[PDB]
């Protein structure tokens, strides 16, 4: 088993920057590795074969170089579509092995204010003996945010199910959160509030049972 | 600037077969050659495998070193793959004084002489064995070695055996 | 321009024999290697084994006693069998091809779609779908209380592509999963187009359409 070490693990560069990732092997593998790009959810695609040759249908900004025990993949100018992860895989010796992977994150997006929306539970779910409400903030770039739930006057700490997508073609995030509770407690309170704090003033939305 | 030659052949194969099969053991040689007057020697060797040796220790970095006294003194080639001289020749194909190197090997047709101790109909290029109506006795470890101008350039082991007495092989470097 | 499709089960109980079948189209089968590759949900992907068109099966030695690869050239397919599946085998399995004819050209060029295989001690559960009605407008669909994670969400049979977000699944302490898919649309385009979200759950083999409207 030839160990393959891929560096760095995670990097963040703005749009158009030159991205360089290194791959090292335990033994000499002459021009016998390939670089693959795996977008989140999708299957990995072949980027470079023979460690220096471009696969048909790949933009020329991806370049592979090196030989022996040292190899390098270079993205000439980053684009909002190159957000995927990259792997280097050897083919010289069985078992053919892959690298640890490198997460290239785009940092070219200036701080975007999230767009906030609130959705109260539907009647069908209330008939299904469960009460879940959804608070969504979409199209914001910077890191992570804080969202709190108000039971008409008070922060509730439990029942918050927070999820985050991967970077999109606009390099923006979307935090979604579910608040789950029984229909009795859903109807026992009047004004449910979702409060979001990110990059400006503190925003909040409210729902009432109309 | 360029000098020498390079070969690669994926040095790990396994094949499982039933008795009476007509399977073909085919290997994929990949090569780049310079200095057009060269000599090729594609050689198939065999060694019977003993089920009592679960790890078949192939000391692979022995074929490249020609006269290591430490290699050919394992008291026998019982279940460890020592120097290729301790194995038995099965197939030999020689491209002697070949000149047209830059393209397909179908332009430098050479000979393939095989020892009739085995059956093993030989096929294109002498890079593949075609086993016809095989008895159980032929099970063992077959190895493919390529001599370029007298030196080993690539070697790929392949384990051929039935389901009943099938043994794995672990490649090792040194000793 | 060849395509590969996996047709294996989504859920397998522990200490069983996982079986997958990869079906190929476009080329035929012949002069290429055919391989299977594993990838844990978060970790990097690893190689399991590959097969030539005439036997010649190369196996990853870390897991060799448990894996078998068969070929069905008559049906243009190749099958993978893994006996005694443990908890660690829960992963995405891809079937792909290895080719190239040059000194160093041996890439994994054409990959398959891949399928998720998970091991647990249950049977299945169908998803529950709920609509979520409204600068611009936003509308969503919520999927709740469904077993193994692979689930696909489209809008109006895939006609609505841009401006759609499909969040990853979260784990509800009832041992279930939850997911939400949202769409942002122009304010004036609310009452004209009919918005329907289609949810497909392959492990339960359930396709459900939900219309969203205030």
């Amino acid at each position: 088993d030839i160990q393959m070490t891929q560096s760095p693990s995670s990097l963040s560069a703005s749009v158009g920057d030159r991205v360089t990732i290194t791959c090292r092997a335990s033994q000499t593998i002459s021009t016998y590795l390939n670089w693959y790009q795996q977008k989140p959810g999708k299957a990995p695609k072949l980027l470079i074969y023979a460690a220096s040759t471009l696969q048909s249908g790949v933009p020329s900004r991806f370049s592979g170089s090196g030989s022996g025990t040292d190899f390098t993949l270079t993205i000439t100018s980053l684009q909002p579509e190159d957000f995927a992860a990259y792997y280097c895989q050897q083919s010289y010796s069985i078992p053919l092995t892959f690298g640890g992977g490198t997460k290239v994150e785009i940092k070219g997006q200036p701080k975007a204010a999230p767009s906030v929306t609130l959705f109260p539970p539907s009647s069908e779910e209330l008939q299904a003996n469960k009460a879940t409400l959804v608070c969504l903030i979409s199209d914001f770039y910077p890191g992570a945010v804080t969202v709190a739930w108000k039971a008409d006057s008070s922060p509730v700490k439990a029942g918050v199910e927070t999820t985050t997508p991967s970077k999109q073609s606009n390099n923006k995030y979307a935090a979604s959160s579910y608040l789950s509770l029984t229909p009795e407690q859903w109807k026992s309170h009047r004004s449910y509030s979702c409060q979001v704090t990110h990059e400006g003033s503190t925003v909040e939305k409210t729902v009432a049972p109309t | 600037q360029p000098r020498g030659a390079e070969f690669h052949m994926w040095n790990y194969h396994s094949h499982v077969f039933s008795v009476g099969d007509t399977f073909s053991l085919a290997m994929h040689l990949q090569y780049k050659i310079h200095e057009a007057p060269f000599d090729l020697l594609l050689e198939w060797l065999y060694v019977p495998i003993d089920p009592t040796c679960q790890p078949m220790r192939l000391y692979s970095t022995c074929l490249y070193h020609p006269n290591a006294p430490q290699c050919l003194s394992h008291m026998n080639s019982g279940c460890t793959f020592t120097s290729p001289h301790l194995a038995q020749r099965v197939a030999s194909t020689v491209y002697q004084n070949c000149e047209h190197a830059d393209n397909y090997t179908a332009y430098c047709l050479g000979i393939s002489h095989m020892e009739p101790s085995f059956g093993l109909i030989l096929h294109d290029g002498g890079t593949t064995l075609k086993f016809v109506d095989t008895p159980e006795s032929l099970s063992g470890l077959y190895v493919f070695v390529v001599y370029f101008n007298g030196h080993v350039e690539a070697v790929a082991y392949t384990v051929v055996s039935t389901v009943d007495h099938f043994v794995n092989a672990i490649e090792e470097r040194g000793f | 321009q060849v395509q590969l499709q996996e047709s294996g089960p989504g859920l397998v109980k522990p200490s069983e024999t996982l079986s997958l079948t990869c079906i190929v189209s476009g080329g035929s089968i012949s002069r290429y290697y055919w391989s299977w590759i594993r990838q844990p949900p978060g970790r990097g992907l690893e190689w399991i084994g590959n097969i030539y068109y005439t036997g010649t099966t190369n196996y990853n030695p870390s897991l060799q006693s448990r894996v078998t690869i068969s070929l069905d050239t008559s049906k243009n397919q190749f099958s993978l069998r893994l006996t005694s599946v443990t908890a660690a085998d829960t992963a995405v399995y891809y079937c792909a091809r290895i080719g190239g004819v040059s000194f160093g050209e041996r890439p994994i060029d054409y990959w398959g779609q891949g399928t998720l295989v998970t091991v647990s001690s249950a049977s299945t559960k169908g998803p529950s779908v709920f609509p979520l009605a409204p600068g611009t407008a936003a509308l969503g669909c919520l999927v709740k209380d469904y077993f193994p994670e692979p689930v696909t969400v489209s809008w109006n049979s895939g006609a609505l592509t841009s401006g759609v977000h499909t969040f990853p699944a979260v784990l509800q302490s009832s041992g279930l999963y939850s997911l939400s898919s949202v769409v942002t649309v122009p304010s004036s385009s609310l009452g004209t187009q009919t918005y329907i979200c289609n949810v497909n759950h392959k492990p339960s083999n359930t396709k459900v359409d939900k219309r969203v409207e205030p």
